[PDB]
RNA sequence: UACUAAGUGGAAAAGGAUGUGAAAGUGCUAAAACAGCAAGGAUGUUGGCUUAGAAGCAGCCAUCGUUUAAAGAGUGCGUAA
């Protein structure tokens, strides 16, 4: 099992997965398959790395709390925790909720409503 | 302390009077992943998986007035699948999941006032 | 180095430092204390090295105070001269700790760090230190 | 081995023995192996 | 009647130590204690600045939240990371 980071738009290199069997030039027309609707964003990949040989991969949203950026209007956050600059309400934290709902492990929609407090109060980001 | 379990005890007897299907399970080899991965395949407020205390667990059944499962509960590690209304489909759902596992076993349970034996429950998918 | 800014007289007789405690005997600005064992003069040299210690271990908010104070001077007579022709020049100024005397206080900073902080403050001090906590 | 007049653990896996009425202490580090405590 | 296992007695300090005896309190325990053994020990994610890079284990912005029995922006080792 390895957690893999591979561009969406260029996954073709990676001699890592080579040491392990992989058929690198079979599977890369796979790889590149199913990413053409996440054209250009950054897209990980979790690939069961085995001896069976038909590697089932799955791929990864991009990680959370630039959305909270571009929704607070500002490129970078705050250097102090105290000091409050971006504000965020509930419905872009709801959209951002429903994006990310499906990486996340909880079972309901509120549980992931908290999750964008909980990294806006990482980002210093008021819940308002 | 005494007055918690003594509450504790009580709520979890009363859950299992008012329930209709329990199966017992181990916890050797399965991910946390997993086990969030059976949460929500589950969905369902009548399918509820839960680790319980096999001293608890007996102590509530001797308040359960049933009798047989303590053959079940000696010497093993137990889990709690309590099912409302529908439990062959809660059944159906864990053992699929057990032959996509790598290893498991899997102990007798307790359902609509009758008990099973290891076969019977292979049977009651 | 603490050192009186001025002085009466420059050669005065040594303090004994053999008894109870007078004065500085419990905790009365923090709430945890650097309680004597066994009375002994001791330089505002080590004052310094303890102090200092203890400002290095402590943290971004700790507080502290510094009970005992070197108010008496010694002297030392140069070496390789024979005895007579008035007493030597002061050298070296000493603080009086006598057994029970509460020389180093901390608060506002965790118990754990605070007990260290004690601990590293009194390797540095002669006498036989022990902990205690200020009355509620 | 080194030898000191006071012997106490440095990493929370030294573990302080008495042995031939002498106390050492032993440590997965050989680093970490102190006697004449 | 107790104590010492050091020939201490029959010379010594700062400091160090699961030596041993006595006492006074406090926590859990046959609704199971402690150690060990057998299992799991999570998700967003590898959070984000930052750093060539750090993303469980460089300094940070701090020192998140759900599922859940439990899980830590991790316990270390360790990986350029
Ligand atoms: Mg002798
Ligand atoms: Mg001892
Ligand atoms: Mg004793
Ligand atoms: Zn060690």
């Amino acid at each position: 099992i390895a957690k893999i980071n591979l561009l969406g738009g260029q996954a073709k290199p990676g001699p890592a997965l080579a040491s392990v069997g992989i058929n690198m030039g079979e599977f890369t027309k796979q790889f590149n398959e199913k990413t053409k609707d996440k054209q250009g964003e950054m897209i990980p990949c979790v690939i069961t790395a085995y001896n069976d040989k038909s590697f089932d991969f799955i791929l990864k949203t991009t990680p959370v709390s630039i959305l909270l950026k571009q929704a607070a209007k500002l490129e970078k956050g705050a250097k102090n925790a105290k000091t409050i600059v971006g504000k965020i309400t509930m419905a872009k934290a709801k959209e951002i909720a429903q994006y990310k709902l499906v990486d996340l492990n909880a079972n309901t929609v509120e549980a992931a409503l908290k999750m964008v407090l909980g990294t806006a109060k990482q980002m210093g980001i008021e819940v308002i | 302390a005494k007055k918690d379990k003594a509450q504790q005890v009580a709520d979890v007897s009363h859950l299992l009077s008012t329930s209709a299907g329990f199966v017992i399970f181990d916890y050797t080899s399965m991910s946390a992943i997993e086990a969030t991965s059976i949460r929500k395949k589950l969905f369902k407020n009548g399918s509820k998986i839960k680790v319980i205390k096999n001293n608890i667990l007996r102590r509530a059944l001797k308040a359960g007035k049933f009798e047989g499962i303590d053959e079940t509960a000696i010497k093993g590690k137990l889990a709690v699948a309590v099912g409302v209304n529908e439990i062959v489909e809660t059944l159906k759902a864990v053992d699929g999941v057990v032959k996509a596992k790598e290893a498991m076993n899997f102990v007798c349970g307790y359902f609509d006032n009758r008990a099973f034996n290891s076969a019977d429950l292979e049977k009651i998918a | 180095m603490l050192q009186p800014k001025r002085t009466k007289y420059r050669k005065p007789h040594n303090v004994s430092y053999e008894g109870k405690a007078k004065g500085n005997s419990y905790v009365a600005f923090g709430e945890y204390g650097l309680v004597a064992t066994k009375g002994n003069w001791i330089d505002a040299r080590a004052i310094e090295s303890a102090r200092i210690a203890i400002s290095k271990c402590l943290g971004k908010t700790g507080k502290m105070w510094i009970r005992i104070f070197p108010h008496m001077s010694k002297t030392k007579k140069p070496l390789e001269v024979r005895m007579g022709s008035g007493k030597g020049n002061p050298e070296f100024w000493v603080a009086v700790v006598k057994q029970g005397t509460v020389m180093f206080e901390v608060a506002n900073i965790p118990e754990s760090q605070m007990i260290k902080a004690l601990t590293r403050a009194g390797h540095k001090l002669p006498v036989t230190w022990k902990i205690l906590k200020r009355e509620e | 081995m080194k030898v000191r007049a006071s012997v106490k653990p440095i990493c929370k896996d030294c573990k302080i023995i008495k042995r031939h009425q002498i106390v050492r202490v032993i440590c997965k580090t050989q680093k970490h192996k102190q006697r004449q405590g």
